[PDB]
RNA sequence: ACCGAUAGUGAACCAGUACCGUGAGGGAAAGGUGAAAAGCACCCCGGAAGGGGAGUGAAAUAGAACCUGAAACCGUGUGCU
RNA sequence: UGAGUAGCGAAAGACGGGUGAGAAUCCCGUCCACCGAUUGACUAAGGUUUCCAGAGGAAGGCUCGUCCGCUCUGGGUUAGU
């Protein structure tokens, strides 16, 4: 059989990196609720 | 007799003639019950040719007794086949049949298995 | 193919009378090593 | 005198070590190491070890002889457990209960 | 700026086997190359130090109860030379 | 004329933590020795665990799962049947 | 409770000797046997110290266990191509 999650490193930092949440202001918010509720890794 | 011990035809012909080999060497072995109420008879067999030894019972003297097995006692070297017809032979030229005996001791630990000795006598 | 009802603390007891085990022989300690 | 002693969390289940006991109560001390180690099973070889322990603290701590010594109580009662699980089939899991107990054995004359 | 480069000695069974050729071993300072590293033996100890390898590691994972820590991470500096020696204990 | 550890905050302790999800995002459990560490020197059984004596203490059936310690459930003994 | 019940994940092992409180199951040795355009040998992704040596046996290993990819301790990835 075939599951899904067939890993990667480029394409898990290419979509969830930091420096595509900074490039995009829906992005920006996400960060910014994430600062606020209070956990101790930020979207990398 | 009629045992097969939970092992198909082609597994208890080559159980049954190592059993009858490493015996021999060492004339004392540790066993299950069921196994040497089956060597009482294939070794038991296995002497009587070793008494006529002629060329005609080497040659099914070797049809289960097992593959040369490159001996080495007190500073020597055999083969179970040149030590068959030489030595066991010769304690019993005067005697009928019977020269096994069978001994229990106690069961074993893990399978709970009745635990037995054999010997040559 | 499925319990309706529930054992109760007798039939469970009941049922135990012959589920012990036995003792060996006894030859003078030594084994009866036949 | 009555002397005792006990093993504690002996990781082994109360229902399989009572068994065993029965064959040992109300009798004497030397008829008991006997027909334990004639026994094949696994709890014999630690009530064995717990006889013992009664009858080499009735010698030195209150002095009575082994010569006639018997058995007078003997139980087992539960103690702490400890809960792991299996998988099966689909995604469900399934339960298990590893279990321990206590043993205590009593020494008397009469 | 030298003493802040190189820290401290490393002596196992491979850097005391290495002394049979005159290959010391020291624990670098990250940030730091192969040249920096060369002319500071070389001005600290007056040996003429020759060619020099280097390596990294990782975090290993100690842990000995409500500690899930990770640890530092080093970065060896395998060095060698040819006229000369220092003795160092 | 507010709660007093299933309550009060999601969190009295390791808490936006472990754990679940590609991701956005979701969510727990868990407090108490004694006035004082004086935390059982020493002898005996055993490979060790654990228990029996001795000894500290006002009490160790207060011995680190340690304040009290109900019920379900599991057992040993026996006065009538 | 159901109940000491269903189950214990495709497959050839037997004897002898040694260490140990303790061995069908660990270490050494013999014969037999199986896979074999693979149960062989190399590399990438991805995983991230599982690698090595002495120790250790409460838990984990679908049994046992003096053994282990598990638990303590100290140590091991070297480039002008
Ligand atoms: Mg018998
Ligand atoms: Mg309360
Ligand atoms: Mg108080
Ligand atoms: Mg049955
Ligand atoms: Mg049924
Ligand atoms: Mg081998
Ligand atoms: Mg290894």
């Amino acid at each position: 059989v075939k599951r899904t999650y067939q890993p990667n490193k480029r394409k898990h930092s290419k979509v969830h990196g930091f420096r595509k949440r900074m490039s995009t202001k829906n992005g920006r918010k996400v960060l910014a609720r994430r600062r606020r509720k209070g956990r101790k890794v930020l979207s990398a | 007799g009629y045992r097969k011990l939970g092992r198909t035809s082609d597994q208890r012909k080559a159980m049954l003639r190592d059993l009858a080999t490493s015996l021999i060497i060492s004339e004392r072995i540790e066993t299950t019950e069921a196994r040497a109420k089956e060597v009482r008879s294939v070794v038991e067999k296995l002497i009587t040719l070793g008494k006529k030894g002629d060329l005609a019972s080497r040659r099914n003297a070797a049809k289960t007794l097992r593959n040369v097995e490159i001996l080495n006692e007190d500073e020597t070297t055999q083969t179970a086949l040149q030590k068959l017809f030489g030595e066991i032979a010769e304690r019993y030229t005067e005697r009928q049949g019977g020269y096994t005996r069978i001994l229990k001791q106690g069961p074993r630990r893990g399978d709970g298995a009745e635990s037995v000795i054999i010997e040559l006598v | 193919a499925v319990p309706k009802r529930r054992t109760s603390k007798t039939r469970k007891n009941k049922r135990r009378t012959h589920f012990k085990i036995s003792v060996p022989g006894m030859t003078e300690e030594y084994k009866l090593s036949h | 005198m009555e002397a005792k002693a006990v093993a504690r969390t002996i990781r082994i289940a109360p229902r399989k070590v009572r068994l065993v006991l029965d064959l040992i109560r109300g009798k004497n001390a030397a008829e008991a190491i006997a027909i334990l180690k004639l026994t094949n099973k696994a709890s014999s070889p630690v009530i064995e070890k717990v006889l013992m322990s009664a009858l080499a603290n009735a010698e030195h701590n209150y002095d009575m002889n082994t010569d006639e010594l018997v058995v007078k109580e003997a139980y087992a009662n539960e103690g702490p457990t400890l809960k792991r699980f299996r998988p099966r089939a689909q995604g469900r899991a399934s339960a298990i209960n590893k279990r321990t107990s206590h043993i205590t054995i009593v020494v008397s004359d009469g | 700026e030298a003493r802040d480069i190189l820290k401290r000695p490393v002596i196992t069974e491979k850097s005391s086997e290495a002394m049979a050729e005159d290959k010391y071993t020291f624990d670098v300072d990250t940030r730091v190359n192969k040249t920096q590293v060369k002319m500071a033996v070389e001005e600290i100890f007056n040996v003429k130090v020759a060619s020099v390898n280097i390596m990294n590691y990782k975090p290993k994972k100690k842990r000995m109860g409500r500690y899930q820590g990770y640890t530092n991470k080093r970065r060896k500096a395998i060095v060698t030379l040819k006229e000369g020696s220092i003795d160092l204990f």
